């Protein structure tokens, strides 16, 4: 199972 | 040898040609980066006509140019959004490199302001969609099909990196693909001109390489693990490190393990095996030979790489494109007005955009 739809960026962590 | 001398010289000539190119883009590059442009329009000279995806500090639209009729994709960045130290700094990271950089495969900036309450950017629009919906709609790609926009993306990662550029987002979401079918690069908002190391946790989960996930130093390889990443993605139809949250994501991709579909040819295993590679030791990308690692893979043979860069293969698909200012290849997205403050918000901060 994992993440299907837009992924969104991350600036930390 | 695995090559007799006609191939091995015009191979050899080949390499000799992409530094004679690079050589002659980094020069260009500086004349720009040097001395950038700026204030080159108003909000007023646009229409805005729809949403085509948005963002963590604002949104993308299509807008119609005024006066001359031109449609084009606007990004627009909220300021006070844009609130953490490494918002700011990324920002003008974006600005500052996408309007120095040229190639086919990269989106171009026409014009780029701020005013009280946002920051915008705006490019061509590039109508054919993402590749993130049609790789979503259809499964998965055919080998072929996804080694023809992978070497789109390793030609534009040799141009960004020979200019000290390392992009750092690399993902179908931010590829878009144009009305013959080719890609264009968007979303510049974690590239970085980087001599040696940098050090910012920054990215998409599924697409970080362990160095970044592990808080180390790290280098142009990470976008060569990422490319490992949307290759397996878009020949699997997901990710190599897949799970529902980040924290298990992460765990995932610092482990060193990676399966593969029984449909993968052995020449794709192999290529993504020295991709997503751990020990940068013995990365692609990252080795003596650089680039020509993976441009010289098996999977890559039948890839004629200036025809590529030439735009001279026929693409795997074009997408429909029923007029100018067409949306239809886009997801919809709620609007929210873009509201415009009477003082001006964070002004020291976003002096040199
Ligand atoms: C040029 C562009 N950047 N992002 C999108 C959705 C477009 Br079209």
């Amino acid at each position: 199972a994992g993440r299907t739809g837009r992924r969104q960026a991350i600036h930390d962590i | 040898g695995h090559m007799g001398n006609a191939a091995a010289a015009k191979k050899g000539s080949e390499q000799e040609s992409v530094k004679e190119f690079l050589a002659k883009a980094k020069e260009e590059f500086l004349k720009k980066w040097e001395s950038p442009s700026q204030n080159t329009a108003q909000l007023d000279h646009f229409d805005r006509i729809k949403t085509l995806g948005t963002g963590s500090f604002g949104r993308v639209m299509l807008v119609k140019h005024k006066e001359t009729g031109n449609h084009y994709a606007m990004k627009i960045l909220d300021k006070q959004k844009v609130v953490k130290l490494k918002q700011i700094e990324h920002t003008l990271n974006e600005k500052r490199i996408l309007q120095a950089v040229n190639f086919p495969f990269l989106v171009k900036l026409e014009f780029s302001f701020k005013d009280n309450s946002n920051l915008y950017m705006v490019m061509e629009y590039v109508p054919g969609g993402e590749m993130f919906s049609h790789l979503r709609r259809i499964g998965r790609f055919s080998e072929p099909h996804a080694r023809f926009y992978a070497a789109q993306i390793v030609l534009t990662f040799e141009y960004l990196h020979s200019l000290d550029l390392i992009y750092r987002d690399l993902k179908p979401e931010n590829l878009l693909i144009d009305q013959q079918g080719y890609i264009q690069v968007t979303d510049f908002g974690f590239a970085k001109r980087v001599k040696g190391r940098t050090w910012t946790l920054c990215g998409t989960p599924e697409y970080l390489a362990p160095e970044i996930i592990l808080s180390k130093g790290y280098n142009k390889a990470v976008d060569w693990w990422a490319l490992g990443v949307l290759i397996y993605e878009m020949a699997a139809g997901y990710p190599p490190f897949f799970a529902d949250q980040p924290i298990q994501i992460y765990e995932k991709i610092v482990s060193g393990k990676v399966r593969f579909p029984s449909h993968f040819s052995s020449d794709l295993k192999d290529l993504l095996r020295n991709l997503l590679q751990v020990d940068l030791t013995k990365r692609f990308g990252n080795l003596k030979n650089g680039v020509n690692d993976i441009k010289n893979h098996k999977w890559f043979a039948t890839t004629d790489w200036i025809a590529i860069y030439q735009r001279k293969v026929e693409a795997p698909f074009i997408p429909k494109f029923k007029g100018p200012g067409d949306t239809s290849n886009f997801d919809d997205y709620e609007e929210e007005e873009i509201r415009v403050s009477i003082n001006e918000k964070c002004g020291k901060e976003f002096t040199e955009f």
